[PDB]
DNA sequence: GAGCATCCGGATCCCCTGGAGAATCCCGGTGCCGAGGCCGCTCAATTGGTCGTAGACAGCTCTAGCACCGCTTAAACGCACGTACGCGCTGTCCCCCGCGTTTTAACCGCCAAGGGGATTACTCCCTAGTCTCCAGGCACGTGTCACATATATACATCCTGTTCCAGTGCCGGACCC
DNA sequence: GGGTCCGGCACTGGAACAGGATGTATATATGTGACACGTGCCTGGAGACTAGGGAGTAATCCCCTTGGCGGTTAAAACGCGGGGGACAGCGCGTACGTGCGTTTAAGCGGTGCTAGAGCTGTCTACGACCAATTGAGCGGCCTCGGCACCGGGATTCTCCAGGGGATCCGGATGCTC
């Protein structure tokens, strides 16, 4: 009997196939991966508690994560982030 | 009876699950209250980062004609860029290795 | 009394003499073998060296002022 | 209204008292325009990311309290205009 | 005969002069100048607290200073005194910037 | 019938708000709860700190023949101890400045 | 009249009474040592939530304060704290 | 048990290699020495901040984990042993 | 006479063998006997994992090949090929530890 | 009797010290403005009771980690020849401190006017919470082909012989005295 | 006829080019095990409704920020000069580089034991929440003495103008031919 551990696998794969349908990973890349999902989550999020609790607002929201990418992220990666997300977030409204 | 079940990242059109970094920022006492549409935000920031991390990955590997991705193919695409060398400078990839950096004074003649 | 360091640096010349001159380290180290407080004559055999090589007894062979090697007339 | 070249108004002996701040001796003429140009590139960081505090503040003006923030996360935290 | 120093000698002595010293150096209009117009190419209108300019200030002498000492450090480094901009550019390679 | 409304600092016997210290953790977000003890250690820790850094300024300032603290006393406390210099590395005091230091190779002969 | 601003001034102003009872405290300094209890208090708090974090712990107990003060601290300062926090801590749960 | 003299356990042919890592050239001898005491400092730093880790979690055993995250709070990140 | 190199461009060869390898470069078992070695003095009868292991040697592998980067950056600076100790000294120096 | 070797004393140059000037250090002096303390207020701390819930512990399994052991070389190490730098020293050129004068805009201080900071009142959009349901991701099993490894060619490259060009020292001739 | 000065030539040092050795790169064969795909499941994600509250927005004021205007001078700017280094070259001593052999201990394969990792169940200690109420904590305000600025006199630092010692150079002296 074991216990399942949780990780963001099949999803890297599925972005993989996406980017790439004909191209293989090995599994040590694989949990580099994994812990670069985590990571870059740990402080995107880090960012977005600190702009939380900055200017008294106890919710946070998808404008401070915004700022926080800006923030984070230097130059072209930025203005792209912003891009796809805005563009994916009407969408979930629209559905 | 109910409604059919359709995760919110086939909504949103989305590849990294919604839900479960939804959950993580819940758990990660980052805030009280999380709003919807920040993890939707979130996944796509993350989608993108990846896709061109894998992408620049994927020309290297095809550079050294393997079809799998080694370490040593993300350490090139992770530092042959300058702007993710910014976002990521002072950390060193499991099995990376170092980009070809030799200097003008070590060569000879 | 005894004699200035112009001869001392003529042996110091005659001492070797191989095909390139002589070098102010090995002249100075010469000079510290043969006797000579060399720590405190530097300005000393410089001028020196200058002086002679300015009557034309020692000729330079490669270097400029006080660097360099040095090695004797044709005759 | 709108202005061109404050970059020469960080002037020659304000760098020379800075280098004596930083023990530094004697001050080559290359110098001036290097530190104006790694001033202007750490002042910029900087200040972009205080008025992107600000437009997350919704505040027109900057703050004290967004530049030493800014300078929190940049790794130079700055002790006396906290609060 | 005016009497005139060795030069270094007065350098020296400014160098105790400020180093025990602990106010401002740098002119806060002309930099607050500069502030003005480095904010103003990403926004216009900007408005700046005379506190926040001035904190932003010590902030800019605080790096410069200890890219100074990084920078006195490399040129001693290489048996010298004179600074030059190859010794900046060492600075800033080894603090990562 | 309620008692005597004394402080948890007189209880703690220290002087640091022991109460504020746990109201601003409660609401900073760092765990769903936190303990008794963890405010009063950490008040206790800041306390120390504290008095660590005003013990060398107040001396710093008997130094210079002042009762008043400036914050140039503060550099010449704590750029003077090793310890704290390894504690506070990556700050700077405003109005500071820095502690005289020469290169050896900078005085004359 | 306003509202307040938190402070930790007095704070400071009394330790000082304990520790020199003669001299004085400029404003200036006064508001850096805010800065400095804020700045230590963010920095241990966010220690104490990553090592709550990183055993699935989420209650803020002694212990991991302990140790945090243990990781942040180097030495001599270290292991002071702990002598006086345990001191402290006996006398609180001695009320 | 008792282990005494594994300082010198790292060869000089072994700081070579990192060296020929590293760029060098032309390596002296005198670097042996230095090297292995700036390698004992770093190695003391992260095991300390290790051993603090696990003897929180109440364990006899360091993990992986434990390792990236000692080396996370550092300012050294590592990547791939679960972090 | 036998075949011989001149000196460095064996150790440029290794340089391009080396920098293009990926392998862990330390032999394992003294390294792992020296991180118990030092293990002992803060806590007795430590256990080790060997992925914990493997991540403290390529850790102390990648600090020591950053601090050779800037030692080489160092040497060029003062116009050598060689490092000597006070190279790698102001390395930590003006990293800041 | 004079040509040369030698010795000895005088000019000269570098080092070695005293005195003048000056920048800072130290002793009073004055008026000023930050600070310390009184005072009023009001708000978060405190008590106490409850309610839920979470971590500490007991116990039980099972997994990889520690220990032991036997071959088997890749590498660690040492030594010796050898060549390639480190740096010490100085020559030389040049670039920048220092000091003075002239200019100029910084600082101050003094005054007007309004932009948004900040706070409050309101009313409403949004999202944790909970019960229920169901399906995508992960442990698990398996199969299978890109890759690690081995082996046979091919070429770059790197050092060296060999071959030609240039410097130069020594020898031969010519001039001049 | 000797002394000296110039030109040439052959010997030696230093560059251009082909050639061999070798390590590195490329082509082809082979197994294997890690990549990848299919299965079971079950928990983690989702749909609906409800409660409740954080927050968006109108309003206001005020105060703090921005704009402008006169005066003074400290600081900036420019120029002359002079001096301290920057740095190139050369040479010498040396200190690793590298290439051989040797020892060994790291590395690999195999096996037993266990101790701790980890999972499950208890349950008890403990923390969160909330009504009520108060005393410490902060804004406001007001006085004063420590201190910032001002001025006068010593002291230490600096630099430059005179004295002492070593050195080199020229003249006297003796000796020998």
């Amino acid at each position: 009997k074991r216990s399942r551990k949780e990780s963001y696998s099949v999803y890297v794969y599925k972005v993989l196939k996406q980017v790439h349908p004909d191209t293989g990973i090995s599994s040590k890349a694989m949990g580099i991966m994994n812990s670069f999902v985590n990571d870059i989550f740990e402080r995107i999020a880090g960012e977005a508690s600190r702009l939380a609790h900055y200017n008294k607002r106890s919710t946070i929201t998808s404008r401070e994560i915004q700022t926080a990418v800006r923030l984070l992220l230097p130059g072209e990666l930025a203005k792209h982030a912003v891009s796809e997300g805005t563009k994916a977030v009407t969408k979930y409204t629209s559905a | 009876a109910r409604a059919k079940a359709k995760t919110r990242s086939s909504r949103a059109g989305l590849q990294f699950p919604v839900g479960r970094v939804h959950r993580l920022l819940r758990k990660g006492n980052y805030s009280e209250r999380v709003g919807a549409g920040a993890p939707v935000y979130l996944a796509a920031v993350l989608e993108y980062l990846t896709a061109e991390i894998l992408e620049l990955a994927g020309n290297a590997a095809r550079d050294n004609k393997k079809t799998r991705i080694i370490p040593r193919h993300l350490q090139l695409a992770i530092r042959n860029d300058e702007e993710l060398n910014k976002l990521l400078g002072r950390v060193t990839i499991a099995q990376g290795g170092v980009l070809p950096n030799i200097q003008a004074v070590l060569l000879p003649k | 009394s005894g004699p200035p360091v112009s001869e001392l640096i003529t042996k110091a010349v005659a001492a070797s003499k191989e095909r390139s001159g002589v070098s102010l380290a090995a002249l100075k180290k010469a000079l510290a073998a043969a006797g000579y407080d060399v720590e405190k004559n530097n300005s000393r055999i410089k001028l020196g060296l200058k002086s002679l090589v300015s009557k034309g007894t020692l000729v330079q062979t490669k270097g400029t002022g006080a660097s360099g090697s040095f090695k004797l007339n044709k005759k | 209204k709108v202005l061109r070249d404050n970059i020469q108004g960080i002037t020659k002996p304000a760098i020379r008292r800075l280098a004596r701040r930083g023990g530094v001796k004697r001050i080559s003429g290359l110098i001036y325009e290097e530190t104006r140009g790694v001033l202007k590139v750490f002042l910029e960081n900087v200040i972009r990311d205080a008025v992107t505090y600000t437009e997350h503040a919704k505040r027109k003006t900057v703050t004290a309290m967004d530049v030493v923030y800014a300078l929190k996360r940049q790794g130079r935290t700055l002790y006396g205009f906290g609060g | 005969k005016p009497h005139r120093y060795r030069p270094g000698t007065v350098a020296l002595r400014e160098i105790r002069r400020y180093q025990k010293s602990t106010e401002l150096l740098i002119r806060k209009l002309p930099f607050q100048r500069l502030v003005r117009e480095i904010a103003q190419d990403f926004k216009t209108d900007l408005r700046f607290q005379s506190s926040a300019v001035m904190a932003l200030q010590e902030a800019s002498e605080a790096y410069l200073v200890g890219l100074f000492e990084d920078t006195n450090l490399a040129a001693i480094h290489a048996k010298r005194v004179t600074i030059m901009p190859k010794d900046i550019q060492l600075a800033r390679r080894i603090r990562g910037e």
